[PDB]
RNA sequence: AGCAAUAGGAGCUU
């Protein structure tokens, strides 16, 4: 398994680590339940792709 | 840089309306009034002031 | 900067010579600029976000030039249509009616 | 010649009819009670440990907005006319608040009743936060979870509502006169008829409606004024009214003093 | 030296500028300084 | 965030009424009747209590970091 | 305004704005002027 | 059976938003990307 | 994201003309349209070589040059200000030094506060970046 | 007694 690179992950998508973790653990992970995702985190900055 | 350029001794802020000002009066904030300045040559009529 | 100093006051865009006029200073608190309401027509200004620029003349020749050529009272009548450009507006008109 | 007719009188509000006075007098009284009657309110907050979710100036604003008993505040001095340095005992009231949540379930509410008066110019009856009853819990100040703590030292001082609304003894001073528009001081907007489309004043039955045969009177001035003072519990309604009158009296006496001693 | 705190496990401790940045109890990666000791005044306005 | 102490417009103290308002709402009473019993008669005071959104409950759910 | 400008000069014409503004603003402060939803409503016959 | 009212329409719309939310296009696009697009680009 | 204000539509005193608007000072005093503001400054240490790196530290005048015109008297011994401290404009909140390549051999790279803003320090964070060098985030707070 | 540049993007008032 050759490592070919790292792909940024869209928050609240099926590959995000927040997709599971119903509200209690979301609160424990410092994540707002109202936050809907749909963006990326690059160097700690939230980025959204404009259609 | 030649037809137009940036200049010193200028200010900018939001404008407001004042029914109690005269037509040729402008109300200047205190902070801007202290930041901006006018050079006044000292003479024998304005030395005390 | 002190009371009655002539300063050039200006709003962009400066479409005609009466968009930039010389005003007498009155020092006030509360960081906005204050304008008599009849001069908002030549500037095409209103009070919903607008900002205007103030230029301070640094010599006596420029003070005299401002006060004797660019002063607000001297621009009431315009050469564009040989009619006044400053009038009574926007509540004084309704109230005087 | 001035006359008062109280219509309703409880501790928090008094409803009264004022008569045989000029409208300027009645309006000056309304303004004085709204703006220039001194009270006591927290004017300086000292945070020791605040680990609650609320911010420090949020809590400070809320504490400053807490009504305190101000019955004896008139025998007290303004903190700008005292020789003392950092607050003494005679021109300030010092309060303490200590709150803490222990356990890992539930939320502990921090109420204004938890404020504790420590010092103050005794035995003056000032300083205590106002409670409605014996069983009142007071005002909500903050909420606390596990291990969160609030440690605050508040100072209370004398001030008026001109400087800041937290010193206002009054909430709303209802005020009206001439329910039937006999003086024609208003000119009713209408679509079809101005009499059908406008609700009656709550003091309409206190005055005779104009007769259809009546002509307009150009001698009548306003003479009866119906006003309802309400308080926040810091002062009582009769106290608010009487001290508004006294404050107005002392303002006029100050003017008279300056005039006489300007000769 | 100066007091710090973990961001994950809320542990209190104090580090002295030469050890790495870490928690004792858990070993977590992010730490926050502690509130100052001075006294802070607010105007309640 | 948390119930304001005073009414913005007139200054009546409403900060001591939020819990009573919630208790009135549990037994089924509609908002106008609850506001009537708390003796909020002016619509400024009424909209003070009627439009409050209590966000401190949401802010308190994130574990204290001390 | 044009007449006063032409006869009296720019200073008197400038002061005219202030005089009229102050008088009318005081009168309107103590008279009042508003607008409401009812000022845009015509009666039934006009609607017909 | 009775006439569908406006409130019935808002119930239907609440069902729609309960399912999809407000950013479902972003999430579904990215899920499609990571499920199929990367592998297809590798096999192009 | 708003508040239900009580609004009158009137030509009251002439100060609401041309989209101006009169607001009650007492309602402002009781908290109408009052808001918190949070500004966060960031800074980290870079590696210019083998043993040449930056350091978070209060820069003493003797060993450092080109020091900013603000005050440094608020930094602790670690070059970081503490949360809970009042800060004015031009004040330093993160002290940092960059070594002079080949006493008195250091220049400063400190981050001052913005010349316009007042406020109170809220949350001084400290961690390490992707490459293991020290990393600092400082969140300020104020009320508008 | 000394506070970089170049770009892109989003905005303010006409
Ligand atoms: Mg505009
Ligand atoms: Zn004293
Ligand atoms: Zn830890
Ligand atoms: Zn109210």
């Amino acid at each position: 398994k050759v490592h070919i690179g790292k792909v940024p992950i869209m928050l609240r998508s099926k590959f995000c680590s927040l997709r599971t973790l119903d509200e209690v653990d979301l609160y424990k992970m410092k994540e707002c339940p109202y936050d809907m995702g749909g963006y990326f985190v690059i160097n700690g900055s939230e980025k959204v792709l404009i259609a | 840089n030649l037809m137009g350029k940036r200049v010193d001794f200028s200010a900018r802020t939001v404008i407001s309306g004042d029914p109690n000002l005269e037509l040729d009066q402008v109300g200047v904030p205190i902070s801007i009034a202290k930041t901006l300045s006018y050079p006044e040559t000292v003479t024998q009529y304005n030395i005390h002031r | 900067l002190m009371d009655d100093d002539p300063v050039l006051f200006n709003r962009q865009p400066s479409l005609h010579k009466m968009s930039m006029m010389a005003h007498r200073v009155k020092v006030m608190p509360y960081s906005t600029f204050r304008l008599n309401l009849s001069v908002t027509s030549p500037y095409n200004a209103d009070f919903d976000g607008d900002e205007m620029n103030l230029h301070v003349p640094q010599s006596e020749e420029t003070r005299a030039e401002l006060s004797q050529l660019c002063a607000v009272p001297l621009q009431i009548v315009s050469p564009q249509s040989n009619k006044p450009v400053m009038g009574i507006v926007q509540d004084t008109l309704c109230g005087v009616r | 010649e001035p006359k008062v007719n109280i219509i309703n009188a409880q501790d928090d509000e008094v409803e009264l009819m004022l008569s045989d006075v000029n409208l300027s007098l009645a309006n000056s009284l309304r303004r004085t009670m709204l703006a220039e009657v001194p009270t006591l309110a927290i004017d300086l907050v000292e945070i020791k440990m605040n680990t609650s979710v609320l911010a420090d100036e949020f809590i400070s604003h809320r504490l400053g907005l807490i009504p305190l008993v101000s019955e004896d505040v008139e025998e007290m001095k303004y903190s700008r006319d005292c020789t003392c340095e950092d607050y003494c005992d005679e021109c300030s009231v010092v309060l303490e608040l200590s709150a803490r949540h222990e356990g890992e379930e539930g939320t502990t509410d921090v109420y204004s009743s938890s404020l504790i008066k420590v010092s103050g110019p005794g035995n003056l009856n000032v300083g205590e936060p106002v409670r409605r009853d014996d069983y009142d819990q007071g005002i909500l100040l903050c909420k606390l979870r596990n291990h969160q703590e609030l440690n605050i030292r508040c100072i209370a001082k004398k001030g008026i509502a001109k400087e800041h609304a937290k010193w206002s003894p009054c909430s709303a001073i209802a005020f009206e006169y001439d329910p039937h528009n006999k003086l024609k001081h208003t000119d009713f907007w209408f679509e079809v008829d101005a009499k059908k489309e406008w609700p009656d004043s709550k003091y309409a039955t206190w005055e005779e409606p104009p007769k259809p045969g009546e002509v307009f009177d150009y001698k009548a001035k306003p003479n009866r004024f119906y006003m309802t003072v309400e308080t926040t519990g810091s002062l009582k309604a009769n106290q608010v009214f009487s001290r508004g009158i006294k404050t107005l009296q002392e303002k006029l006496a100050n003017v008279l003093f300056e005039l006489e001693n300007s000769r | 030296g100066v007091k710090y705190t973990c961001g994950a496990c809320a542990h209190n401790f104090s580090l002295n500028k030469s050890d790495p940045v870490r928690c004792k109890e858990c070993g977590h990666r992010v730490i926050y300084k502690a509130r100052t000791k001075r006294m802070i005044q607010f105007d309640a306005r | 965030m948390i119930i304001p102490v005073r009414c913005f417009s007139c200054g009546k103290v409403v900060g001591d009424k939020w819990d009573a308002y919630l208790r009135l709402l549990e037994e089924g009473k509609q908002e106008g009747d609850a506001l009537d019993e708390l003796k909020l008669k002016r619509y400024c005071c009424r909209r003070m209590v009627l439009t409050h959104v209590d966000l401190i409950e949401k802010f308190l759910r994130y574990n204290p970091l001390e | 305004i044009h007449t006063v400008m032409r006869e009296k000069g720019p200073k008197i014409c400038a002061e005219l704005f202030g005089n009229i503004q102050k008088v009318v603003n005081y009168w309107l402060l103590h008279n009042g002027f508003s607008i409401g939803i009812g000022d845009a409503i015509a009666d039934a016959s006009t609607m017909k | 059976d009775d006439t569908i009212t406006t409130e019935d329409c808002w119930t239907v719309i609440s069902a729609f938003f309960e399912e999809k939310g407000l950013v479902s296009q972003q999430l579904d696009s990215f899920d499609e990307f990571m499920e199929t697009s990367i592998q297809d680009l590798v096999w192009e | 994201a708003g508040q239900n204000a009580i609004v009158a539509i009137a030509c009251y005193s002439g100060y609401n003309q041309e989209d101006s608007m009169i607001m009650n000072q007492s309602s402002i005093d009781r908290g109408l349209f009052r808001s918190l503001f949070f500004r966060s400054y960031m800074d980290q240490e870079k590696r210019f070589g083998i043993s040449i790196v930056e350091e978070f530290e209060k820069p003493t005048r003797a060993t450092t040059l080109r020091l900013k015109h603000g005050t440094y008297e608020k930094l602790d011994e670690d070059g970081l200000i503490a949360p809970g401290v009042r800060v004015s404009g031009d004040d330093i909140i993160i002290g940092k030094t960059t070594p002079i390549p080949p006493y008195h051999t250091k220049r400063d790279a400190s981050t001052p506060l913005r010349s316009t803003e007042n406020g109170i320090v809220d949350q001084v964070l400290l961690t390490t970046n992707q490459e293991g060098l020290k990393f600092v985030k400082v969140r300020m707070r104020t009320t508008k």
